């Protein structure tokens, strides 16, 4: 049998018992019917849009995503404590526009780009629906432009290019921020666009985030969004879309971008309690399955595109660049179950992903990354030909190491060729800790993992490596400035090169004695 | 080959006590996975 | 205007009430038969909506009239309210006559804003080794005790109130939530042998009380903070602020209990969907701001002892400083039984904690780790088929946990041994000179309850 | 005649009609307002139907035009389609200006009959070592390529299409299934480089578009090779064409979430209680018969690494042959990554391959685990202690690792990118010659990056 709808009051139906006319005043606006928990549902309105925003008699704004038979439920989009019944609502026949532009670097707001900073209303001229389609295939171009982390293993095992789709994951307190901000350290000199989105933290971890910057002083280029734990489940659902808006903005524009996002499992939580409350099916852990489409449909704007789209774009006013935009998401593991729902389906999407361990950053190493199991897909025709070719001998050692490591627990039966390998892989195990807030030249870990493949550590002790290591770069920051002014300058490789590299080397140990 | 007889004995024993351990694990996983699937089915069939 | 009861399920109710009048979200409705209270939440429209009571769910039938306040619940406010035991709707207990002060404050607010949190960068050194040593503390920050059920959570905090109490001169506030009575009186009566029982205030919602009391119990002393925080002193601003949560699990708990009567869904175990966003709303409130400095304290009973439950994933979210319980240790007959490595602290900076102290907590945690992860094998195989730098880091760390196992000032009550504050110096020189092996002919024993490295001296050479 | 909407739900769309006419399933709707389209799913009665949008959500309200079709979607198939790259519904998306053929097919067709069926089963070769020695086919064929983590698998699909179209013009048609976008962008720019398009047309499924689409795009490129095969050219003759399908279990997913919203329970697993009918009728729709052959590939990577949940194990209820990867043996400077030990083909037989062929499989695999089982040995032992007795095989397991490589006609460049596909007869000739141990005293870089027994002896001479 039927239930009851949200559409049988008394009221209705003695009106409709008067009259069975004048529709909703041609639907132009409706009427509050159910209300709980930012969840409202309204009679009329039926010309609205799913997605179409609306006005109310308290002068807020809303979103009904639910057009049932006589019914529609919508959502708060700030706070619903201040609404009762009988209250009407309008269609602006509009969607969500947020402002784009520029004039945000250095500048944080909300997810309806309202300062939070104090700062002052913030300046803009230029808006954009959040919604919005992925490119063409037609206007991509192959991803070779490289990125830097200024981290030991990442920067030459897990190669970052511009445009792709890279995952970090991983436990509380393992390095998730510590990395992703690094990266945003990193782009001082690389001189392009980053954007960070809050998602669902208390305010004082944004606020130290943001004193971290300015002490960086990086909050000079920088947008950031907040979406604090306390607001709306709505703009928690939503910011990460404006965000993504935000970097589209200036990759439309042809400039190099980078989003950065919060554990998007936060946000997936909200959604799936919002879409709960529409009564909707939910599928297993009670997701509803359109989850996987929901993100998926939000991470494939990340790209790097033709030229031709950045033309015709301007309209033909810039040509000569081409458009691209990153992104790293960031997904939380429980107790390391990879098998979890939720970042499975996100590992189907990836270029690739990154993975820390526990055990390691416990160990001292921060960030631990797992070089196990992290691979990128793309492979190193994102990075520089120098740091390609010293790749391989690190990849090889760090497997063998990996390899015989089963029989590691005793060095006492083995044969020496098997001490041999031991010990270069653990010296290559050492060297790969780094401090944070450090942005590594690719000169620095360039230098040391050679003298690595030149036996140069294989000859000091491993308990002072890092000393050994943090020497010789000072060595060669008073000698061989600019050395290493052409090699971060360049990212090629020539044979003079290594000459001066190695006869630096030499020098070091010569004129130092490490 | 005393001492190696009592050291492999030894080795037994761990081996079994572990064995027990196992099998109670696996039991009471087993049923935690199993009434959570059935949760689930139960919150599911409930909708339509 | 008033209302009619249509329905009684559990303890949420209903009423009709007239088209002209229905009232807000958040309102105090008196039954106009007894006391009894109701708070709406629910606007169920077609002039009915759904409420829950707060007392006693008998004596209730259908079609009995309520009136409401046309205001929300709104409680006394101020230092008049002091040396007091209040209900779940701040009124007294201790029948020491009504509160004085007249000033009343809704316990719903929304949050503060992000242009006025502030930077506790104010440590604290408490006696307890662990502690002191591997969660370095901000005034003014969170400090939940991650535990399960009979680990030691209530205790812990005991002996905290008893030495921050002691090291602190000010406000200081707490709020019985649904626990034992008994603990609760007898924490009462101690309080009252002390003095600082003028400088703090009472109030008690115990499991014993209805969940609809159960669950905004709270909102009162958290207000209460608030205000107290925000209430300056003259040419001044707030005082430090003294907060212990007890056990916000049952909160969570009595979310869960009301959640299908509401009309509501099953998260993925049972809970509240909303439980996130209604524990965010919680935690946001509490924060010390440009104005004033506020200091909790949370008590964090682990359902099950299991981490990777929702609510403790949750909470970390929430905990600058995190202290976990382990069942094991006190298995072990260590008290405390704090576990070494997930409880952390984010004040754990070599740029704030000092150098030493990083690098020497550094090295314990990982002398631990090797050890813990030997652990398989030395069960599997023979102790003395190990390479003899790793049986000596097994000694060592076996010393270590036995120098970390502590009596304690209220702990001598199961045991009868006077318990100790050791001064951070002291813990520091020990595990370092232990760290160093000064100690390797050394018997374990020589290590087991104590405080200081000099009772470490003297008990082996009494031994 | 027409409908109105009445019901927008996510995907789902609902439409009230006149009860004098239904548009009956699967046939198309044309959106009267955009060009969006829909089609059937359940007559709901009273004209009611429920229904889901071939294209975006937004821009429909309810009571909305929406003419019918009376008819599936029939979408253009010829020589035309070569080197264009459409939309689900036939329309080119590639810029590459409007279609040429008006040929059009309904997507939804039958199951073929048991009689019609092909009634044999002939060789199918890649002319790849280590494929054909390991996983040899039968033209017809179906195989799973699973995982891939250490290097992309899209350039050994590259390398197949090339020995497809160097081999005949028995067609091949990748679609894009679930693909994300740089693979299929490069892809297509390597295959203009290489001007296959005269050979092959192309759709994706963007995980962006409606699940429908996305889901319907497998069909789509079913129907085309269907009648490609299907279309008899000069003898009365069909092609052996092969489809390559991004990941089956994208489509697999697709369903299952579409399943819940049309009022469906899901599967007990929770994927869509629907899968094995829909995915057998793809199958069956897979299958060569008296009119050419219809083989297929399927970029497959296993959820969670699990093999136990439905969708796996639904593949193995139709892979002819499972082929796996690892990202080691890749590291280990092996074009392939070919797993020699778990990846098999149901067509290794001692008659479908000849007894010799198979035998030396046979001996292949002992040798490699004969190996494996060594490694334990001759890690703790080291390599001296063990006597020359398995020594020799060890040599012969090395060697014929190594033997493994093919330098591929597009391999990341190395060896200049060469087509080696040497006759399967050289490479047993050469594999059990090696196995017999008449080259165990040559290194194995002699049998490194090359491929017949002329090359590793010509090898050998330069090394
Ligand atoms: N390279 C490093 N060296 C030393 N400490 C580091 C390094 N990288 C990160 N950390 C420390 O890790 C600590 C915890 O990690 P962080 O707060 O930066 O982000 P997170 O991994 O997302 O954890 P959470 O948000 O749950 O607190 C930080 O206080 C930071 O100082
Ligand atoms: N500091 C201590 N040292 C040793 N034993 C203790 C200590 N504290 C408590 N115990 C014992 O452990 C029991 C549990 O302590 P309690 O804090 O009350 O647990 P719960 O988390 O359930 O509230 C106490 O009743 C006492 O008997
Ligand atoms: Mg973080
Ligand atoms: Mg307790």
């Amino acid at each position: 049998m039927q239930q009851l709808n949200p559409s049988e009051i008394s009221a209705l139906i003695k009106q409709r018992i008067g009259d069975l006319d004048t529709s909703a005043t041609a639907k132009n606006e409706g009427t509050i019917v159910m209300v709980s928990d930012g969840i409202v549902r309204i009679h009329g309105l039926a010309d609205a849009m799913y997605g179409e925003m609306i006005e109310f008699d308290g002068g807020l704004f809303g979103m009904a995503l639910n057009l049932e038979q006589d019914s529609v439920g919508a959502v708060v989009l700030g706070n619903y404590l201040s609404l009762q019944e009988g209250q009407k609502a309008r269609c602006t026949g509009r969607v969500l526009e947020v402002p784009v532009g520029p004039e945000l670097l250095g500048r944080v707001v909300d997810a309806l780009g309202n300062p939070i900073d104090g700062k002052g209303p913030i300046d803009a001229k230029l808006t954009d629906a959040v919604e919005k389609v992925a490119p063409g295939v037609i206007w991509r171009q192959s991803v070779d432009q490289p990125v830097q982390t200024g981290y030991k293993s990442v920067d030459t095992m897990i190669p970052v290019g511009r445009g792709q789709r890279e995952l970090i994951i991983g436990d509380r307190q393992t390095g998730k921020t510590a990395m992703a901000i690094d990266a945003i350290i990193a782009q001082k000199n690389s001189g392009i666009k980053c954007v960070y989105v809050a998602i669902g933290q208390k305010q004082s971890t944004i606020a130290n985030v943001v004193r971290k910057l300015e002490e960086t002083g990086a909050m000079a280029y920088t947008t950031v969004v907040a979406a604090a734990a306390a607001d709306p489940a709505a703009m928690q659902y939503l910011a990460p879309y404006s965000g993504c808006t935000m970097g589209e903005y200036f990759r439309d524009r042809g400039e190099d971008a980078l989003i950065i996002y919060d554990d998007l499992s936060k946000q997936a939580v909200a959604y799936r309690q919002i879409s709960l409350l529409l009564r909707r099916p939910p599928g297993r852990e009670a997701y509803p399955g359109d989850v996987f489409y929901l993100h998926s449909r939000l991470l494939e704007r990340a790209s790097r595109v033709s030229a031709e789209y950045v033309e015709k774009f301007t309209n033909g006013a810039v040509t000569g660049k081409t458009g691209s935009l990153t992104a790293l998401p960031i997904i939380e593991t429980q107790a390391g179950d990879v098998s979890a729902f939720v970042p499975t389906n996100v590992i189907s999407i990836t270029d690739g992903q990154i993975f820390l361990e526990t055990s390691l950053f416990n160990a001292g190493i921060r960030p631990a990354v797992n070089a196990g199991i992290s691979v990128s897909r793309v492979g190193g025709s994102a990075q520089t030909k120098i740091i390609k070719k010293l790749s391989g001998g690190i990849r090889t050692a760090l497997a063998q190491y990996r390899e015989l490591a089963a029989f590691a627990q005793f060095a006492s039966d083995l044969d020496e060729a098997t001490r041999k390998q031991l010990e270069h892989g653990q010296r290559v195990t050492e060297l790969m800790k780094q401090k944070q807030y450090a942005p590594y030249s690719i000169a620095d870990q360039a230098v040391s993992v050679y003298a690595s493949n030149e036996g140069y550590m294989a000859d000091v002790e491993v308990k002072k490596i890092v000393d050994f290591d943090a020497a010789l770069i000072a060595y060669f920051r008073s000698e061989y400035a600019p050395l290493m002014k052409q090699i971060d300058e360049t990212g090629d490789y020539n044979k003079d090169i290594e000459a001066a590299i190695k006869a630096g080397i030499e020098s070091f140990k010569a004129t130092q004695t490490y | 080959q005393s001492a190696r007889m009592v050291a492999m004995k030894a080795a037994t024993d761990n081996a079994g006590q572990l064995i027990k351990d196992l099998q109670l694990i696996y039991n009471k996983l087993r049923q935690a996975a199993i009434t959570q699937e059935i949760s689930e089915i139960v919150g599911g069939a409930a909708a339509v | 205007s008033s209302g009619r009861i249509i329905q009684i399920i559990g303890a949420v109710i209903d009423v009709e009430f007239e088209r002209t009048s229905v009232p807000k979200i958040y309102d105090a409705l008196q039954v106009d038969g007894t006391e009894t209270t109701l708070e709406v939440q629910q606007q169920l429209g077609d002039g009915v909506v759904r409420t829950i009571a707060m007392g006693s769910t008998e004596g209730l039938k259908r079609g009995l009239t309520v009136t409401s306040t046309n205001a929300p619940i709104s409680v006394p406010v101020g230092t008049a309210t002091l040396g007091r035991i209040m209900d779940v709707l701040g009124r007294p207990i201790d029948e020491a006559g009504p509160v004085a002060t007249e000033e009343r404050l809704p316990i719903h607010r929304q949050a503060p804003s992000y242009a006025e949190q502030a930077a506790s960068t104010d440590l604290l050194e408490t006696g307890i080794k662990v502690i002191d040593l591997l969660c370095p503390f901000a005034k003014g920050g969170k400090v939940g005790l991650f535990g399960g059920a009979g680990v030691g959570k209530t205790v812990n905090m005991m002996e905290l109130i008893n030495n921050i109490a002691k090291a602190h001169s000010g406000l200081s506030v707490f709020a019985g939530v649904g626990e034992r009575t008994r603990e609760g009186n007898d924490f009462y009566h101690e309080m009252k042998d002390s003095n600082v029982l003028d400088k703090v205030a009472m109030v008690y919602g115990q499991m014993n009380e209805p969940p609809g009391n159960r669950l905004r119990v709270a909102l009162t002393g958290l207000t209460m903070a608030e205000y107290f925080r925000d209430e300056k002193d003259e040419n001044g601003k707030g005082r430090d602020v003294l907060l212990f949560v007890d056990n916000i699990y049952r909160y969570t708990l009595a979310g869960t209990e009301v959640s299908a009567l509401l009309g509501r869904m099953p998260s993925a175990v049972g809970y509240q969907p909303t439980l996130a966003e209604e524990m965010g709303v919680l935690q946001e409130r509490i924060t010390s701001t440009k104005s004033g400095s506020i200091t909790s304290i949370q008590a964090v009973y682990v359902p099950a002892d299991d981490l990777t439950d929702p609510s403790p994933a949750t909470t970390f979210a929430h905990l600058d400083a995190t202290v976990v319980l382990s069942r094991d240790i006190a298995s072990s007959g260590i008290y405390p039984a704090i576990d070494p490595l997930d409880s952390t602290s984010r004040q754990l900076d070599p740029l704030v904690v000092g150098q030493e102290h990083y690098e020497i907590a550094r090295a314990v945690q990982n002398v631990l780790q090797r050890y813990k992860e030997l652990k398989d094998i030395i069960a599997i195989l023979g102790m003395d088929e190990l390479a003899e730098e790793d049986k000596l880091v097994v000694y060592r760390a076996r010393k270590i946990q036995r120098f970390f196992s502590q009596p304690f000032h209220v702990a001598e009550v199961f045991t009868g041994a006077p318990g100790k504050l050791v001064p951070l110096k002291e813990t520091i020189r020990g595990f370092k000179g232990l760290l160093a092996g000064e100690y390797d002919h050394i018997p374990e024993q020589a290590f087991y309850m104590v405080g200081g490295i000099d009772e470490v001296i003297a008990k082996a050479e009494k031994l």
